[PDB]
RNA sequence: AGUGAUCUAGAAAGAGAUCCACCUACUCAUGU
């Protein structure tokens, strides 16, 4: 599997495996929802008496703590809803609760027994019924889901019935080739009706 | 490339005992055959008494005229040792009434009635006398080993028989399968003669994996089977070393429940002392495991072997006649070889043989017998034309070689001037046939007087008629290479051969200064006796010994004046590149390659291993190619 | 500039002044292609991020402190560096690494070159004395040291470049016959090799922008669906269309550069900027930046925003149609 | 025993051949 060039396989001076520290590995599992793990880390002043700052940078009006921090990335940095105690959403919950406090052709068309009263929306492809974890029991390139019916484990389909009948037919063509222009007529799809009626005659 | 690095550097900064052998019990039958038939096949079992006994048999049943009996062996050691033994058996002096004959080792005199020689030496005798008139019976022994010299002698003697009624001929084999040999000698009779009865296991399924299956079989045998040594067969040194380290280590492990197990090698390069270790006893609570090449198929025994493996492979020469080229290929054995291997378990008791292939593959998929279909024929076509054979393509050969390899061989001999265009022996081709060498070596030697360096070129052709001289053990390659450098010649490993021979003849040493200069004493001795023999042929044939005062370019020109064909340019955008065939080779990793006058080599040996290599190389000026074989260096034919 | 004049730029004031001005010109060439040159809108992480991660991969030489001294005295004596003027200040504290620290200076190259070529000539003399061919598995560690490099000696065309002479002036007089000469007129990697190595620069740039996490928090990586970060890494200009339409051909990758850095271009820390809305979607731009607006029309066409919103809405309906009796 | 010296910043209409450095590279003789 040397598609790796010479310089990537060439290791650094100290000590393939040294790169694998996004992931270089599997990458076909789509990645998790990671997120809003948050942290808030932390003479004297003539105005307030507190230490640390001067009068030009005091925060009380001149009379005679937790920080949005621990940043490495950009999407963490902007974050319009970074701190969140659910204030605005509970306000809109309260607004919604205030707003929350406030013929015969159907009978004619039951002449047949229904007395009930852009895709299909009733397809339900068999990866959706494969909603529990399997080791990729579907591919989306060929769009072919495997079962025990017409499915195998590098593999093919079960040739069931008509496919098995053509397996019988080209093995009969191989038998008539390995037993008996005519140099070309030895195979099935070359002269098809010939070997078809020979296999029909063979069942008599 | 050397120049550019220097530029960047500047720019930067007792009698009764021999009765007991099986062949005695059919000696009557063996007259009646010998007497009634001009040619006869006899087939044994190795130990039955044929090499010793049958020639003696023949010398009472067929006696006095001015005549001898030859026996012929593919193996120098079998000729020597069996002639010593048969001299004792007669009660006669070795070199007298019984004698040898081997290349540059003759032990016969004007008394010798019974003459036990290499096949190669009977073939050289037959170059000097195409009737072999001096023999009244000729016995070609170990014919199953189907050497080049035995196959050419079989061909020849077919013809010689229909010129000489008073010549009788006895083809002796260790492979019960005579039908092929009877047919090839005009339906000739057969007479078919102490091996114990080997059990034979086979795998139920073709192995794809025979080294590790052989290792596990040997450890299994060592756990489960009773006392008796094991003989693996494996195909070369590198393999054998590897299986000796891993069965030594796995056997130490199973020593926590199992007897002690001593491994050894064996293969063609081994020093003598380690060869002798194969014969050691089989520890004491215990067994032993030889890990051999095919040398242990026939060429020795090791006395206590009861179990043979058999991954059915060996390291065989092969020659393509429509690429033009020999190679050295791990290859399935023949059925005859697989049988011999099996029969090494059996010398000392019942035995077992554990064949790492199917019974179907033995019966139906191994070739019967293995050399004429695996050879460059140049030597063979020189010998046939000395034998007067003017229609090579029609020569009556029990397996005819491809007519393309025969044609390529005439064309080489014409470019070596041994033959004229009309395929007729020049005065060179006559004299070259007098020497027991390949034609390229013989030609070099002959012309060396006319490069003013026939002593020097005598010494280098003697050296190149033996092994490598230089020991390089897999622990101490630095010390061995340091040694070797103190005879080396920069871009001239042929001149390195001259230097290490001269130092071996220095007034300063023998055996222990071979070992302390990592040299094979056995090689250097053999090269000294072949220098003595070849100087005797030089005197005999009037070729003047000559030297100069000190002249490497003269040495170079002589060597080129044989080995012209075997030249290899440096590529100027690529590797190294060859004049014949246009192969693309490398210089063998034994030898550095001083790329500054290097620009042509002349090479001794082409070595096929997984790559193409060229081995023992010496620089040549390419202008001296064009002056010393203008007909082979014609752009025109290129 | 910095692999030619390597250490000679420390003691040079007008070159550092023109470096700071020129890198500001290049950043404003990038930003005036977006019609907004705000410093908060454009971090240093959108320029020096390397070209694989989606950034421009600019090399910094102007986030240094320029040495400032008394300009009545500095034209008289060798003043010590008594003050530092700030080179290119961004609001972030991004210590962007500079190229001069990742280039070995020339004295520290040449003493090392004499050392490693003494070592090479000694090893070559020994390998001739050892009679062994000097294979280049021994010179490793000293393979990228020395001028010219040791890595030249075992390149695949050394026998061909053995006969190449006069290459310096051949590469220097290309400026009299080529319309766009390479600014490395002096070096030639066939004969000298790479005389510098800046693959350690981009690693420390990534480590200086905050690793991968701090880079990709600027990007639109998290909006994409990736199972891991590791799986992150024009045939129209060849068509004969129009001379004027090549402007839009150049316009096309500017859109993906702006869309990759779009969360940090369209970001909310804006000194002055009026919160307009996109056409037909709920994306609030912070200024009429054209290519960003075109890319956000490009993604959110066919009322896809609405076709997101409605869809999620009705899908919740299905869930609430699935869970009627429970609630 | 060291503090202190911090520009920019965007709206309309119009324009516009691009032409160039971020991955290394080579060892079997089966026999005689
Ligand atoms: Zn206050």
């Amino acid at each position: 599997n040397i598609h790796i060039p010479r310089y990537i396989r060439n290791q650094p001076w100290y000590y393939l495996v040294h790169h694998r520290q996004l992931d270089i590995d599997n990458n076909s599992e789509p990645k998790i929802g990671m997120g809003i793990k948050d942290e808030f880390k932390l003479s004297f002043c003539r105005n307030c008496g507190e230490a640390g700052h001067k009068e030009k940078d005091c925060m009380e009006k001149p009379r005679k703590v937790l920080v949005r921090a621990t940043d490495d990335d950009w999407d963490s940095r902007k974050d319009r809803w970074y701190g969140y105690s659910g204030k605005e959403y509970n306000e809109l919950i309260s607004k919604w609760e205030r707003d929350k406090r406030n013929i015969e052709l159907m009978k004619l068309e039951l002449y047949k027994d229904s007395v009930g009263s852009t895709r299909l929306r009733e397809d339900k492809a068999a990866y959706l019924n494969d909603i529990n974890s399997t080791e990729s029991n579907y591919d989306p390139k060929s769009r072919l889901y495997k079962t025990e019916t017409l499915g195998a484990v590098m593999f093919r389909r079960h040739l069931t019935g008509e496919g098995l009948k053509l397996n019988e037919l080209n093995q009969f063509a191989r038998s008539h080739a390995k037993e008996m222009k005519e140099k070309v007529q030895h195979v099935l799809v070359a002269n098809p009706t010939k070997y078809e009626y020979l296999k029909k005659k063979r069942e008599q | 490339p050397e120049r550019w690095e220097i530029r960047q550097l500047i720019a930067s900064g007792i009698s009764a005992q021999r009765q007991t052998l099986p062949v005695y019990a059919m000696r009557s039958e063996l007259i009646q055959a010998v007497r009634d038939n001009q040619f006869l096949v006899i087939v044994g079992e190795t130990g039955s008494g044929k090499t010793t006994q049958i020639t003696q048999y023949l010398d009472e049943e067929g006696f006095s005229n001015y005549g001898m009996i030859g026996c012929t062996q593919p193996r120098r050691v079998a000729a020597v040792s069996v002639a010593k033994r048969v001299a004792e058996e007669v009660g006669c002096k070795v070199g007298h009434d019984v004698g040898y004959t081997i290349r540059f080792e003759d032990v016969t005199g004007p008394d010798t009635r019974i003459k036990y020689m290499t096949d190669g030496m009977l073939q050289r005798e037959a170059l000097l006398d195409p009737e072999m008139s001096k023999y009244s019976v000729i016995m070609l022994d170990e014919a199953h080993e189907r050497t080049v010299a035995t196959d050419v002698l079989f061909a020849l003697l077919k013809k010689a028989a229909i010129k000489r009624p008073e010549l009788k001929v006895i083809v002796t084999s260790a492979t019960l399968n005579s039908a092929k040999f009877s047919e090839y000698f005009l339906n000739c009779p057969i007479i078919n003669i102490k091996t114990f009865p080997v059990e034979v296991l086979y795998s139920q399924t073709p192995q794809m994996d025979y080294i590790e299956a052989a290792l596990d079989c040997v450890i299994d045998i060592h756990i489960n089977e009773g006392p008796g040594d094991i003989l693996v067969f494996l195909t070369g040194q590198e393999e054998i070393d590897s299986c000796c380290e891993i069965l030594y280590d796995r056997v130490k492990t199973l020593g926590d429940s199992i007897g002690e197990l001593l491994i050894l090698p064996v293969y063609s390069a081994l020093p003598s002392e380690i060869q002798s270790k194969i014969f050691e006893p089989t520890p004491k609570g215990s067994r032993k495991v030889v890990f051999a090449t095919n040398i242990a198929e026939t060429s020795i025994t090791i006395d206590g072997i009861y179990y043979v493996v058999d991954p059915g492979f060996a390291k065989i020469n092969i020659y393509n006649a429509r690429a033009g080229i020999e190679q050295l290929i791990v290859s399935p054995i023949s059925q005859a070889q697989a049988n011999q291997r099996k029969g090494r378990a059996g010398r000392t008791g019942p035995g077992k043989c554990y064949r790492l292939y199917t019974e179907s593959a033995f019966y139906n998929e191994m070739l019967e017998n293995t050399e004429i279909q695996r050879q460059n024929l140049s030597h063979t076509i020189l010998m046939l034309k000395a034998m007067g054979i003017n229609d090579l393509l029609k020569f009556d050969f029990m397996d005819p070689p491809p007519k393309n390899l025969m044609l390529n061989a005439l064309t080489e001999l014409y470019h070596l001037q041994s033959l004229d265009d009309e395929g007729k022996l020049t005065n060179l081709g006559k004299e070259m046939s007098l020497f027991p060498m390949d034609p390229t070596l013989s030609r070099s030697l002959l012309s060396s007087v006319d490069n003013q360096c026939s002593d020097e070129i005598v010494t280098i052709i003697s050296m190149l008629s033996v092994q490598n001289v230089f020991y390089r053990p897999k622990d101490r390659q630095l010390e061995a290479d340091s040694k070797k450098a103190k005879f080396h010649h920069p871009y001239g490993d042929h001149l390195t051969l001259l230097n290490v021979y001269t130092r071996w003849q220095q007034a300063n040493y023998s055996e222990q200064y071979c070992k302390t200069n990592f040299l094979h004493f056995r090689h250097l001795k053999r090269a000294r006796d072949v220098k003595s023999q070849i100087s005797m042929i030089f005197k005999k044939i009037g070729l003047k010994l000559i030297s100069c005062h000190s002249d490497p370019d003269l040495i170079r020109k002589t060597f080129v004046s044989g080995f012209f064909m075997n030249a290899a340019k440096r590529d100027s955008q690529v590797g190294y590149k060859t004049i014949n065939g246009g192969t693309e080779v490398g210089i063998h990793p034994s030898s550095s390659l001083y790329g500054k006058e290097y620009e042509y080599v002349m090479y001794h040996s082409i070595v096929l291993t997984s790559r193409e290599y060229m081995s023992q190389v010496t620089s040549i000026e390419p202008q001296w190619l064009l002056e010393v074989a203008p007909h082979f260096y014609k752009a025109g034919d290129a | 500039l910095f692999t030619y004049f390597r250490e000679a730029i420390v003691a040079t004031e007008p070159l550092l002044d023109i470096l700071v001005k020129g890198e500001t010109r290049i950043q404003n060439r990038v930003k005036l292609g977006l019609n907004s040159k705000m410093p908060t809108r454009f971090p240093p992480a959108v320029f020096y991020t390397p070209k694989e991660l989606g950034g421009l991969g600019m090399i910094s030489a102007s986030h240094i402190l320029i040495p400032a001294s008394d300009l009545s005295w500095s034209k008289q004596t060798d003043t010590g560096i008594t003050h530092f003027r700030a080179g290119m200040t961004h609001e972030d504290e991004k210590l962007i690494p500079t190229i001069f620290r990742y280039i070995t200076t020339w004295e520290n190259e040449f003493l090392d070159s004499q050392r490693v070529w003494a070592e090479y000539a000694t090893k070559r003399q020994e390998a001739i004395q050892q009679n062994r061919r000097l294979a280049f598995e021994e010179l490793e560690g000293s393979w990228d040291r020395g001028i010219p490099r040791i890595s030249t000696l075992f390149q695949r065309d050394r026998h061909t470049l053995a006969y190449d002479r006069g290459h310096r002036i051949r590469r220097e007089f290309k400026q009299y016959s080529l319309e766009r000469n390479s600014p490395f007129w002096w070096t030639n990697s066939h004969h000298d090799g790479k005389l510098w190595n800046l693959n350690a620069y981009r690693t420390d740039v990534i480590q200086a922008l905050g690793g991968i996490e701090t880079i990709l928090e600027h990007t639109l990586f998290k909006g994409t669906g990736f199972n891991s970060w590791e799986g992150l890494f024009d045939s129209m200009q060849f068509k004969k269309l129009t001379h004027a339409q090549r402007t839009g051909l150049s316009q096309i990758p500017n859109r993906r550069f702006t869309l990759w850095w779009s969360p940090t271009i369209n970001r909310a820390n804006v000194y002055v900027g009026f919160l307009v809305q996109l056409d037909l979607t709920g994306i609030f731009l912070h200024g009429k930046i054209p290519t960003l607006k075109i890319s956000l029309i490009q993604i959110f066409r066919a009322h896809l925003w609405q076709k997101i919103h409605e869809s999620i809405v009705f899908d919740i309906c299905q869930i609430l149609d699935g869970e009627l009796d429970v609630l």
